């Protein structure tokens, strides 16, 4: 299935993906697209953060619905 | 109409549908799994390793029932399509009134308060779509943004996000951008006060200077330029009361006794001495497969 990766600013990304996917697995698509670190980027799906560990059925995520992406800047 | 599981199905519907209770084996993820205990209660459903049975795959030892949904509007596609239980959707057989406008409507939306207010489907869109475009919704640390009953009652915040499905597209788009925004500014982050650019940034505990995406360097406490040092400068209780979800009999068909529904459950067996019929409470006959996957309990 696609999903859909939207950041605040607009710029929105088509990840193919599967349900029993980890979110450390679609970050890694995101930077494959965009070069932006896994460190830096943090998913959010109905104002709740996705942790690594758990996959998109967890979050009961379906096709053609939109993750958020949101940057973490340290150091105032 | 003798459905009582509605779902969300995101492909191909794109919408709320009626759906169909299934129970597979949670270890080996086969569908001939056998149960010993009926579901009563949502609970009993969504809530993982509740209820124990049997597996019918050959060498397995898996003791527990995983529950899943399938959309009744369009035939299965493999095994791996399932549907989004929207389990505050009920059958208004009580024929209960909403808590606005007062009308007896079928289905209806059951808040999981300790006092169960009934709404629905369209106040509920115009209850969801007015308090998100006031910022209305709730930043929840476990269930996300979301709302609770519009009477505010303890412990009935909506858990599972997909009941705003019941909303228009843009607005269940802007429900997660919102969502998403929010998130940000309960975190203790920051959005990028640029006009081109509102990044969502999760800046760190104790920082003034903070750069954006786009460059722009800019003071996380006051939101303005960066800088040193100290930055400058009607609900009606009588409709709600009536409108309340927390006597009633029908009769066996093996032989026609009174009865009356125990739990929450469907599946009955007639306590009558001579008849130990197992029948469908719905149906008004006998307990049958469908049952299970159409109304198993509500
Ligand atoms: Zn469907
Ligand atoms: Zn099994
Ligand atoms: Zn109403
Ligand atoms: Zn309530
Ligand atoms: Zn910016
Ligand atoms: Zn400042
Ligand atoms: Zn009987
Ligand atoms: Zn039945």
């Amino acid at each position: 299935m696609q999903i859909f990766v939207k950041t605040l600013t607009g710029k929105t990304i088509t990840l193919e993906v599967e349900p029993s996917d980890t979110i450390e697995n679609v970050k890694a698509k995101i930077q494959d697209k965009e070069g932006i670190p896994p460190d830096q980027q943090r998913l959010i799906f109905a104002g709740k953060q996705l942790e690594d560990g758990r996959t998109l059925s967890d979050y009961n995520i379906q096709k053609e619905s939109t993750l958020h992406l949101v940057l973490r800047l340290r150091g105032x | 109409n003798k459905a009582h599981f509605f779902i969300y199905c995101a492909n191909p519907c794109k919408k709320i549908n009626t759906g169909k209770l299934r129970v597979c084996c949670s270890e080996c993820k086969h569908g001939a799994f056998t149960v010993d205990t009926d579901p009563q209660s949502w609970a009993d459903v969504l809530d993982k390793n509740k209820i124990t049975g049997v597996c019918n795959n050959v060498g397995c030892e898996g003791l527990y029932a995983k529950f899943y949904f399938k959309c009744a509007s369009h035939p299965s596609q493999g095994e791996n399509d399932t549907a989004v239980p929207l389990n505050l959707i009920k059958r208004n057989h009580k024929k209960i009134p909403c808590l606005a406008c007062t009308d007896i409507c079928d289905p209806v939306l059951v808040f999981s308060c300790d006092n169960r207010h009934v709404t629905c489907l369209e106040c509920f869109k115009n209850y969801c779509g007015s308090r998100l475009k006031d910022r209305q919704f709730l930043s929840h640390p476990d269930f996300g943004y979301t709302l609770p009953c519009p009477a505010g009652c303890s412990n009935s915040f909506i858990e599972e996000v997909h009941h705003f499905r019941l909303l228009t597209d843009a607005q269940y788009e802007q429900y997660h951008r919102f969502a998403t925004e929010e998130f940000i500014l309960q975190a203790g982050g920051v959005l990028c006060p640029q006009p081109g650019c509102g990044q969502g940034i999760l800046i760190d505990q104790n920082c003034n200077r903070v750069q954006c995406s786009c460059g722009y360097v800019f003071c996380g406490k006051c939101l303005e330029g960066f800088h040193l040092g100290e930055c400058l400068n009607p609900l009606d209780p009588e409709k709600l009361e009536k409108a309340r979800w927390d006597v009633l009999t029908k009769p066996c068909p093996k032989c026609r006794t009174s009865t009356e529904r125990a739990g929450g459950c469907m599946h009955m067996i007639c306590t009558r001495a001579n008849c130990g019929f197992h029948w469908c409470w719905v149906c008004q006959g006998p307990w049958e497969r469908d049952c299970m996957a159409s109304h198993w309990f509500g």
